[PDB]
């Protein structure tokens, strides 16, 4: 459970359900899976690093330009389209 | 040993004996020209659209649409020429003609299309996103009258449903205010359907909405077969066409078999097909208005999910096949290193009985 | 001299055969079937399939490109009414790209 | 303890043609390299350019056309001087833009010959297009 | 192929090409324009 979790800050509790949105089920459990290796270990050894990596990635909070991917280049494109689509009513 | 062909030479009906008489292509836009028209007619010989292009009944598509209207096309020709003359005439449309700034008003020429050819590129793109194939089994129909959906955003913005656009779960979470031309006497349904929404069963689909026996254009005064339920298109599943149909009863019609509760949040309840329906219905009901518009998926599919059905969201992903490889031979010969790689399964060393 | 052996070019795969990926549909000295749909052609003038599929065969309109010259002069000068025919080879694929299949209920 | 409104489907079955399209996933018609123009896209806009009228088709490379702008049509003729001039090339080209946009088609392609690619009044559509905001780029398929 | 009906649907040359005057047609005139003004003997 993410909420309930005392042991993070809750802004980083916050930031954390906010972008890792599509980890998170009905209860509010979030969830890390992992099958990169044969051996157990090294599999709760890479969740336990995911969330490290989670938690100190919402520490950080970059904000660098980072660049556009090729896959949501149609995504925005579409977007803005559908922005120049949207109309106003006449009367307010 | 040869055989005749089977049909006439693609090239026998011209004469070889003036061929220096005969006037040449003497460009390349006149044989593409020339090319295609020949491409676009059928052959006896096999062909790229034999295997590629699809392949359509021989019967004639069945038509349900209302009846053509009648217009004097010599009245109509001779006021649109005298309306041209006066406008060639006009001195500072030529002028703007002749120095290419002239513009023309966009809303009036949408305007003036949607009464006057608007119905059959309607129909065309209906066609072209195949509903008149999945719904119906196969039947055309011509949208006579016209139809304009919105859904309000904010105060003042509205997301129109135009033709086959986007338009978010969000934007459509409430119920959209629909406008289309009538006058006294006239019965009109509203049913909403989703084509690609189901869960279970591919060939049915979800309605999502069903007014019926609307007076006029007083929309709200019809009644409300089932309770309006926003599209909640799956995660990673694609992009879900919603189709809004409006349609005319001669008659009036009850509605009684089809009638849903209030609240109707059970799939299996709002499992519908608009095929059987319209069946039993067409001897009083006739289609009038069509719109769609495609959905994907965003955080108010969640809600929808988890609040309003009360369940679980499902998630998709697309995968592709395994990629193909040979079956492995004991001695591969000339083969790189990397060859036994291709069919190790496991990364990790591997000791045995060690 | 002159002792040379065949380059044993030829067709590969016939009509209906079922081809994979990269394969070889037909090796040539000069143009004598053209690539259609999901044929790729070498700098050899060597035919591969770019999709697994069925190969077929079909005579199809000739319309060369514009930056070819030779070729646009030679269909220039032909009696209107006149068109060029060719063979071309073409593969139909036979399975989807993908299939949308449930991995998660959240 | 079954939900009727959890049981889903193992495999998920969508029948919108452009899907795919939409996913830029779908296999493009690679291949006539010896002939033009090519057929590697989905939609391609195509400009006919005849002595009295001039028409605009985007269609999908299976056959089939999605959208038209036609100078026989009236509700543009009542507005416009000449339907074989550039003012005419620019008003299709709006007019096809605004279509594609309410369609929801925003990604083509454009094959012109070398002469009509030079030629003013395609530069102009070209430009009307752009304004418009459809884009005669396709995005590149997504194989992995 | 040769054997197939559709023998030689590819065959090109023979729509291509690969002087005798006659008693009622004239082989080769000739038609010379002599003017002091170029523009003019161009033109016509
Ligand atoms: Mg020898």
């Amino acid at each position: 459970h993410l909420a309930t979790a005392e042991w993070i800050a809750e802004p980083v509790r916050q930031k954390i359900a906010i972008t890792h949105k599509n980890k998170i089920n009905r209860l509010g459990e979030l969830i890390l899976t992992s099958e990169s290796s044969r051996y157990q270990f090294r599999n709760l050894a890479d969740c336990l690093q995911k969330i490290r990596d989670m938690i100190t990635e919402a520490s950080q909070t970059p904000k660098e330009p980072t660049k556009e991917d090729v896959k949501l280049h149609r995504i925005r494109i579409e977007n803005m389209n559908r922005e120049r689509l949207r109309q106003k009513r006449i009367h307010s | 040993r040869r055989t005749p062909p089977l049909g006439p030479m693609p090239n026998s009906d011209i004469d070889l004996s003036n061929l220096e008489r005969l006037e040449k292509y003497r460009s390349f836009d006149r044989y593409r020209r020339r090319a295609e028209q020949e491409a676009q007619a059928p052959h006896w010989w096999r062909t790229y659209r034999e295997y590629f292009g699809e392949k359509t009944d021989p019967k004639e598509k069945i038509d349900i649409g209302l009846p053509p209207p009648k217009v004097s096309r010599t009245q109509q020709l001779l006021e649109r020429k005298q309306a041209i003359q006066e406008l060639r005439a006009n001195v500072e449309e030529e002028r703007a003609a002749r120095l290419r700034t002239a513009s023309v008003p966009l809303d009036a020429v949408r305007a003036e299309w949607e009464r006057t050819c608007g119905p059959y590129h309607k129909q065309r793109l209906a066609e072209y996103y195949g509903l008149y194939r999945d719904l119906f089994h196969g039947a055309t129909f011509v949208p006579r009258v016209p139809l304009h959906v919105a859904y309000a955003v904010g105060e003042d913005d509205l997301m129109p449903v135009y033709c086959g656009n986007e338009v978010t779960p969000t934007e459509a979470a409430q119920a959209p205010e629909v406008t289309y031309e009538a006058e006294e006497g006239s019965l009109w349904t509203l049913l909403l359907t989703s084509l690609d929404g189901h869960l279970l069963e591919p060939d049915a689909e979800y309605l999502h909405w069903l007014l019926t026996n609307i007076p006029g254009n007083r929309v709200a005064e019809g009644q409300v077969t089932c309770p309006y339920l926003p599209p909640f298109p799956a995660r990673g599943s694609g992009i879900h066409r919603l189709a809004f149909l409006l349609f005319k009863q001669d008659q009036p019609i009850d509605f009684s078999e089809d009638a849903r509760p209030s609240p109707c949040y059970q799939l299996a309840q709002r499992t519908f097909r608009t095929f059987d329906f319209y069946k039993k219905h067409q001897e009083t009901m006739t289609p009038a208005g069509l719109s769609f518009f495609q959905c994907r998926w965003d955080d108010s599919v969640t809600y929808i999910f988890h609040q309003l059905l009360d369940m679980r969201e499902p998630v998709f992903e697309f995968v592709r096949p395994p990629p193909y490889h040979p079956k492995q031979k004991r001695f591969p010969h000339r083969q790189p290193l990397r060859y036994l790689d291709r069919y190790r399964d496991s990364h990790e060393p591997t000791y045995g009985i060690y | 001299g002159g002792k040379s052996s065949g380059r044993r070019q030829g067709i590969k795969k016939m009509e209906g055969h079922y081809v994979h990926a990269g394969n070889i549909i037909a090796t040539q000295r000069h143009f004598r079937w053209h690539p259609g749909a999901h044929v790729g052609v070498g700098k050899n003038k060597c035919l591969y399939a770019l999709e697994e599929g069925i190969v077929r065969y079909t005579k199809e309109v000739y319309v060369p490109h514009p930056r070819n010259t030779e070729a646009v002069d030679l269909i220039t000068r032909l009696p209107k009414g006149a068109v060029l025919y060719k063979t071309f080879v073409h593969v139909v694929p036979a399975k989807p790209e993908g299939t949308f299949k449930l991995v998660a209920m959240l | 303890d079954p939900v009727e409104n959890e049981a889903v489907a193992p495999e998920f079955t969508n029948r919108n043609p452009r899907n795919l399209e939409l996913l830029s996933v779908a296999r493009k018609e690679r291949g006539w390299r010896t002939v033009f123009p090519s057929r590697e896209f989905w939609h391609r806009l195509r400009v006919i350019r005849t002595q009295h009228h001039v028409e605009a088709l985007v269609e999908h490379q299976n056959g089939k056309v999605v959208v038209s702008a036609s100078t026989r049509e009236w509700a543009i003729k009542k507005h416009l001087y000449s339907t074989r001039n550039v003012v005419a090339c620019e008003s299709i080209g709006r007019v096809l833009a605004q279509r594609c946009l309410e369609a929801g088609i925003n990604f083509m392609v454009y094959q012109p010959t070398p002469w009509e690619a030079a030629s003013d009044s395609m530069k102009r559509l070209q430009s009307a297009m752009t304004e418009g905001g459809v884009v005669l780029r396709e995005p590149q398929r997504i194989y992995e | 192929y040769k054997t197939k009906p559709t023998h030689g649907i590819g065959k090109y040359k023979h729509l291509i090409k690969a002087n005798l005057g006659t008693d009622y047609e004239y082989g080769v005139l000739n038609i010379h324009l002599t003017a002091y003004d170029m523009t003019l003997a161009e033109s016509y």
